[PDB]
């Protein structure tokens, strides 16, 4: 109860902070999925840039 | 009172600022209708 | 409150007949069940031995997860919703990107 | 016996919830879409009917096998019993 | 051992703060000490 | 019930005489909502949008820039407004932009009344954005 | 020794449910100045009231048991 | 003398059988997927994290980001292990004060060492408020570190004192259900007393943003 | 002889509760008066009433936390 | 007679946080009315609170640590 | 027995800290709600918070060290 | 036994001292929403804040003479 001595949990804390730190680190961003959609437009219109600039 | 108080400043030299910024963050369709009021017409005369 | 009182003691008069109603499901298994009769035994000899204690708050804790199976069947759509919300995204872009190439060439 | 046990986890997960995508599991993703929720169904009555999208007989078997097993340890202390049986 | 690889880009950035265990072992390390103690007295 | 709003730009008119039940006004020293049996009061207005409920099903989301609220003994409200313009007018992109050059004049600013003049500015830009 | 432990302890419990009516002053005292600014009177305004009233005593009836827990 | 409540007299026993079984468990409840669309039970649980996400996100905004996706890992440990135990018997290990002065101190302590690192001047120079006044600065500067390192003993103990607090009036108003032989009435109120204070121990997840947030601004103050 | 010694202690150790009885009568009086001069309940006004209420409440109860120990 | 003013010694130190246990109710309910008059509230007006959540929450705990070092 | 009075003396002498509990619950409430209507913190709006927060906690821990040296 | 009512009394008389604790709070609070409005500050606001700081102490220090009287 008022319990004692504390050699126990804290040592078995730290390992969990392995696992919490394994699963969640591999998840997804709905924010990151708008990203890659700006870099693929100026890239085809600097393409055609240098496409204009094939004509002029 | 503000910081438009305590300094020497009226209301409606707040209001012509505040008012000013809408007409500016406007289209271009709806410029002409800024344009339109644009009460900068009356002259000043003062005899001194 | 007089009308509020009377509100639950007509839900009394509700769940005395829907529990009657409910009642009728038996009697359909008056002949044909064979699946409770098996395993009532082991809920009745183990509550024979040793199952009785200060846990009236195992119910309680228990029965609060029932009322939540209620808008479980609404969670079907906002998670249902979630994958139909992330699927639009995907559409939009394939259309989004395969216009932009065509028009290109 | 490690791989014992890991193929136990790896047996009551796809086959009662939820058995997900990437495709070599694309057909054994939609195999989660009916869902073996059908067959977890009939132990409780009938009630727990959500299941469909936000399945309880997937998550609520796990939870009521963590109770069980903390029965065994609590029985020790909280004896109680005479030299009978209860009602 | 991949517990470690997955992780440990993140470990030797935050943990030159964050793996100050040592004053949580002082602390704990003398918190065994009156225990022993006051036993020992009983 | 039984109330009256009114809603006039200098040169247009937006409601007369036709009250829906709610009025969300933005006050220079606060803000506040009309009961339709409010307790009456004289005041004027900081840069921010309102939104009128509608009956009507919907609201109408207009957004002033500075004008004067006057609810009265009866229930009738009176809100005049200088430059009251609806959303779709405004483009938010050239209101992003307007914020941190006014900040950037903020330092460079001498005079003390001058740079009180740049503390106007970047408020009415402030509501702008948040608006949005 | 038995009932003069026992008093002693039921009524200096019983101060702290009076420590409640204090709050319920302003639930109930609050409910001036919300009402006079805006009449929307039977909407969640007074009911609102009840979920102070009635949480605020809630608080009140909490020790009453626990007093009358020491005084068996 | 109508209704005469019971007491039950028994020890109530915070035990300490085998724990490194008990904190490994809340993680094998949470999978990981790797797949684009998945399976309608992660995905509850991939969108309840973007969620607050973007709450321990948007008060730093400084190259101090990098820390914080450590601390919505420190939220679903706390936020798990303290809605398990809510079951008939099981065993919270955020009950023991042990573990809590271990998520204290190298947590807290990892802060004050962030800003002596860079700033080295200016981090404790905090301790500065104002446009320094002449009568109070002894008044100040006693009290405003007094109230520094009173900040891993006040984030550690308050925690484990209202967890354990929920557990006993589940007992104790549960305990007196079970020696409630006497007048049979009164017995459904107090199992109505119940389970509303059941619904109140779902407060459990409400004190890890107050564990977590306070661990920000003492974060976000110091750097 | 510390029979009653058991009693007092717990018996003072209840009233500690007596401000968070008034405690939270501050925070629903005062959310009335945050709500008739602006109705948008269902917005973040409403959800620091629950928090003001939980933290208060978690500086409530853990006060007849030590009222037990002393007993039991 | 050591044993038995430690029991009414911590009984009597119990109640100091009450005093936190309902000034935590004041600020928690003047976010309630600092947030409905200027919807500010993602800047300073809620790192006021929790602010002054932790400067008095601070003296919550801090009697109640004495209350322990009077009995063991 | 002289020891027993030593230990209940302190018992209450620490329930003065409880004033500077509920006393400091307003004055940093009272920089919520009069912080949103004029935004002027830097200027002498957050130092009359810390005069109102400095010597208000000397009556806090003076009635502390009344608690220390009633002992020793 | 002299001792032992001697020693209880001053911690029973310095309770006293948190009722000063509670109004030098407000002192330093609303003279914050005082301001707040009108920025006169140099003028007789900060004049009536002193005199309203050292007429609350003035109830909370009579009380520790007196404390110190129950001691000698």
């Amino acid at each position: 109860d008022t319990s004692t001595w504390f050699i126990t949990i804290t040592s078995m804390i730290m390992t969990l902070f392995i696992l919490f730190q394994l699963k969640i680190s591999n998840y997804s961003y709905p924010a990151s999925p708008e990203s890659i959609e700006l870099k693929t437009q100026k890239h085809s219109t600097p393409w055609e840039m240098k496409w204009t600039k094939i004509y002029l | 009172v503000a910081y438009w108080r305590q300094a020497g400043l009226s209301y409606i030299r707040y209001s012509q600022i505040c008012a000013k910024a809408v007409r500016d963050a406007l289209k271009a369709e709806f410029k002409a209708n800024a344009e339109k009021t644009s009460g900068s017409n009356v002259k000043i005369v003062k005899v001194k | 409150p007089p009308l509020p009182e009377h509100g639950g003691k007509v839900r009394l008069g509700l769940i005395p007949e829907e529990f009657f109603q409910f009642l009728y499901p038996k009697t359909g298994v008056t002949g044909p069940y064979v699946l409770g009769t098996g395993l009532i035994l082991y809920l009745l000899s183990k509550e024979i031995y040793v199952i009785t204690a200060e846990t009236f708050s195992a119910i309680s804790t228990i029965g609060v997860l029932v009322y939540i199976v209620k808008k479980y069947g609404a969670s079907i759509g906002a998670f249902a919703d979630k994958l139909n919300e992330q699927k639009i995204a995907q559409l939009e872009e394939v259309k989004q990107a395969s216009i932009k190439q065509i028009q290109d060439a | 016996a490690s791989v014992v046990p890991l193929k136990d986890r790896r047996l009551l997960e796809v086959k009662l919830g939820e058995l997900p995508s990437w495709i070599l599991m694309r057909d054994f993703t939609p195999s989660g879409i009916a869902g073996a929720f059908q067959r977890g169904y009939y132990r409780y009555y009938n009630k727990y009917v959500n299941v469909k999208k936000g399945s309880v007989a997937g998550l609520s078997m796990v939870l009521a096998a963590y109770v069980v097993f903390n029965y065994c340890r609590s029985y020790k202390e909280l004896k109680h019993e005479r030299l009978r049986k209860y009602h | 051992q991949f517990q470690f690889t997955g992780i440990k880009k993140y470990f030797n950035s935050y943990t030159l703060t964050g793996r100050m265990n040592c004053v949580l072992a002082t602390y704990g390390g003398i918190a065994l000490l009156v225990l022993y103690f006051k036993l020992r007295s009983k | 019930g039984q109330m009256s709003f009114t809603f006039a730009s200098p040169t247009q008119v937006f409601f007369n005489g036709a009250n829906v039940r709610q009025v969300d006004v933005p006050t220079q020293t606060g803000a506040f909502g009309i009961l339709a049996s409010h307790v009456p009061t004289l005041q004027v207005l900081r840069p921010g949008l309102v939104v009128v409920h509608a009956e009507d099903g919907t609201t109408s989301k207009y957004f002033v820039s500075s004008g004067s609220v006057t609810v009265n003994a009866d229930s009738s409200v009176q809100l005049l407004a200088e430059e009251a313009v609806t959303l779709d007018m405004l483009d938010p992109g050239v209101a992003k932009a307007n914020l941190e050059k006014a900040q950037s004049e903020l330092l460079g600013a001498a005079d003390e009344a001058s740079r009180a003049e740049i503390q106007i500015r970047i408020e009415a830009n402030e509501a702008l954005v948040k608006a949005l | 020794i038995d009932t003069a432990a026992k008093f002693i302890g039921a009524g200096a419990a019983t101060v702290g449910v009076a420590g409640s009516g204090a709050g319920i002053g302003t639930v109930f005292g609050s409910m001036i100045i919300g009402y006079a600014r805006n009449p929307s009177l039977k909407q969640q305004l007074f009911s609102y009231a009840i979920l102070g009233f009635a949480l605020s005593e809630a608080m009140g009836l909490f020790c009453l048991m626990v007093a009358f827990l020491i005084l068996f | 003398n109508e209704n005469l409540f019971a007491s039950f007299i028994a020890p109530t026993m915070m035990g300490l059988p085998i724990v490194t079984l008990i904190i490994m468990f809340p993680s094998l409840l949470f999978p990981t997927p790797k797949r684009l669309i998945n399976n309608r039970t992660i995905s509850i649980q991939q969108w309840l994290i973007q969620l607050t996400s973007k709450q321990m996100m948007a008060i730093h905004n400084q190259k101090g980001q990098t820390w914080s996706l450590m601390l919505m890992s420190l939220i679903m440990f706390i936020g798990s292990t303290n809605i398990l135990g809510l079951l008939p018997h099981s065993f919270t290990p955020t009950t023991q004060l042990s573990m809590n002065l271990g998520m204290a101190i190298p947590l807290w302590s990892a802060t004050v060492f962030t800003g002596f690192r860079y700033k080295t001047k200016t981090s404790l120079a905090h301790f500065l408020p104002q446009g320094t006044p002449a009568l109070l600065i002894p008044m100040l500067v006693i009290i405003e570190t007094i109230s520094l390192f009173i900040q891993p003993v006040a984030l550690a103990v308050r925690l484990t004192a209202n967890i354990t607090a929920g557990h006993l009036l589940i007992h104790l108003i549960g305990g007196a259900t079970l020696a409630l032989l006497n007048i049979n009435t009164m017995t459904a109120f107090i199992t109505f007393t119940i389970l509303i204070l059941l619904t109140i121990l779902e407060f459990a997840v409400a004190l890890i943003q107050a564990y977590v947030f306070t661990l920000l601004v003492s974060l976000y103050l110091h750097d």
